[PDB]
């Protein structure tokens, strides 16, 4: 079977006509398990196929030599053999072939090499494979694009260099175009994975967002392919903190709210995290998420989540954003109650809850308290004594977590709003907190002074209380605040002083 | 009217201003204070139409959670 060496000779001939006839035969032997091993074992042969494929001008030989290589790349020896004989720079040049055949073999062999051959990734970057691959994303053969995008994911994984190159070639706009144009699951998947890898790169992140990435990925969140949905969600969460200024998000937001009802705990966890970021300082998104029943979806998601802070923390932070600073703010505050969420919210202030979640839970009680109809319910849920306990302990810790100064501000702030109700004031006072509030006026922190003076101001609206505040030596520290640059501190401080008369 | 030609009128002038801000910020005024504002509607008008402003009770702004290092 020493026919291998004679073909190697023929392939290197001068008369292209025979060089051709030889490529046909090598390719044919390439199909038999026996004939193929002989080819991948003679580096002289494999090196002939490569040079030929790369320099030939006859399409048939360009396709046949390319196919032969595609066959050898099937085995361990075949790959090392193509690599060792400079196959990569060759295959990379072939990506420029104008034939939909030579092209499919080149990208497929490269794929095999990137997947298995050690030293393959660097060689491809070296030959400018990233640039050609990206320029190839304008084709419409979904199988070809699926193979191509996957090479990009392999080459971009954990490689900032390759990513920036992909970014300079307009990789994000082409990848986004794909997610909006095709319906072939495998392609959408391999492409969503290239976006996932690119979405962790702070410079790529903004580019994907501007290309319409948020909306493009939002298109596949209800797809039956669970791996497709998960990959889009992950990428969506990585981009969300950089997409809070985008318009045309109606669809994604609505789908995200529906995804909260999923049984797949990772779907709910991601949807919650993404909604949290997108409703953060964007009243447009806040109103939308509200119009599509987001408060109920979020309250229901918290009830079911239990002590799962991976779900409750984002959910509670999303509820907090939706209950302040937007036309529907008052409705949401009221809606949280109508859907049985007050008890669960108040509960979260207690162990096993950790500080991040407790801090977020305080800010929401504070917002919920803006609506007078939540005043009694929150009280009957035992919120006041607990808010005072957190305050007192955070303050003593301070005078001797995640910044106890913030818990001190949030709890005093929540109690300030809660103090708008008469029965709440009676409770806040019976908890012997006035001396503490008066002490809080000496805080170096301006935000603490405002809420300290504020709660004292609300309590002072009752004669008996205003007198105890005065009797508690509040007049001196209050007067020292009358010249605060903070209109809030100045106003409240003046109000207490006027009320103690 | 004009600022104030006495400690007394300075007090009233300031009290009116503070009660107007307190209310603009979302806090309720006491019955006594509501009466006070009527007794000096004169003073209330002077710094109402000519010296206005806005308000804010307390706050708890929105933070943008970040999610990095995936692939």
């Amino acid at each position: 079977t020493r026919a291998i060496p004679e073909l190697t000779k023929l392939l290197n001939d001068e008369d292209q006509v025979v060089v051709n006839k030889a490529a046909v035969m090598v390719h044919q032997l390439s199909k038999k398990e026996a004939s193929r091993h002989a080819i991948m074992r003679s580096p002289q042969m494999v090196s002939a196929i490569v040079r030929t494929m790369q320099n030939t001008n006859d399409v048939e030989t360009a396709r046949c030599t390319a196919g032969t290589l595609h066959n050898l790349s099937h085995h361990r020896e075949g790959l090392l053999a193509i690599f060792k004989s400079g196959g990569i720079p060759a295959l990379v040049k072939m990506l420029g072939s104008p034939v939909d055949s030579v092209l499919f073999y080149a990208i497929t062999t490269l794929h095999n090499l990137l997947l298995h051959q050690e030293g393959a990734k660097m060689a491809v970057r070296l030959a400018g494979g990233l640039q050609k691959m990206v320029a190839l994303l304008n084709k419409t053969n979904v199988k070809f694009l699926a193979i191509t995008t996957d090479c990009l994911q392999i080459l971009a994984y954990g490689n900032q260099e390759s990513k920036l190159i992909i970014l300079a070639s307009g990789g994000p706009q082409a990848l986004v175009n794909i997610m909006r144009t095709y319906t072939y699951e495998k392609l959408l998947w391999t492409t969503s994975r290239v976006l996932k890898v690119l979405s962790v790169c702070s410079s790529n992140k903004p580019a994907i967002v501007e290309a319409g990435g948020m909306q493009a990925l939002g298109l596949h969140l209800t797809d039956p392919s669970q791996r497709l949905v998960q990959n889009c969600l992950w990428t969506l969460r990585n981009l969300s903190d950089a997409a809070t200024k985008q318009e045309g998000m109606e669809g994604l937001l609505g789908t995200l709210v529906q995804l909260l009802g999923s049984d797949d705990i990772n779907v709910v966890t991601c949807a919650a995290g993404i909604l949290s970021n997108l409703t953060c300082n964007n009243y447009k998104n806040k109103m939308m998420v509200c119009q599509v029943g987001g408060i109920e979806a979020l309250v229901r998601t918290v009830l079911r989540a239990g002590d799962r802070e991976d779900i409750t923390e984002p959910a509670i932070c999303a509820l907090r954003h939706l209950t302040s600073r937007h036309q529907e703010a008052e409705m949401a505050q009221n809606a949280v109650r109508l859907h049985y969420g007050l008890p669960v919210v108040v509960k979260l202030l207690h162990p096993p809850s950790h500080w991040p979640l407790i801090k977020a839970t305080v800010g929401l009680i504070r917002n919920l308290a803006l609506c007078p109809a939540n005043h009694a319910p929150l009280r009957e849920q035992g919120a006041i004594p607990r808010l005072v306990q957190l305050l007192v302990r955070a303050h003593q810790d301070t005078q001797r977590g995640v910044r106890m100064e913030e818990i001190v501000e949030g709890c005093t702030g929540a109690l300030h709003i809660l103090a708008r109700d008469v029965h709440n004031r009676i409770v806040i006072r019976g908890l012997n907190t006035i001396p503490l509030f008066v002490q809080l006026l000496y805080s170096p922190i301006e935000n603490i002074q405002r809420v300290a003076a504020g709660v004292l101001c609300e309590l002072a609206q009752d004669k008996e209380a205003a007198e105890a505040i005065e009797a508690e030596g509040a007049t001196a520290p209050l007067t020292e605040l009358l010249h605060s640059r903070n209109e809030g501190v100045a106003t409240y401080a003046a109000a207490v002083l006027f009320r103690m008369s | 009217g004009a600022p104030a030609k006495s400690p007394e009128e300075m007090y009233i002038q300031q009290k009116v201003r503070v009660l107007l801000m307190l209310r603009k910020m979302g806090s309720n005024l006491t019955a006594s204070e509501e009466e006070f504002l009527r007794t000096y509607a004169g003073v209330v008008s002077s710094q109402l139409s000519q010296l206005p402003q806005h308000s804010i009770d307390q706050a708890a702004e929105d933070v943008v959670m970040a999610f990095s290092r995936s692939e």
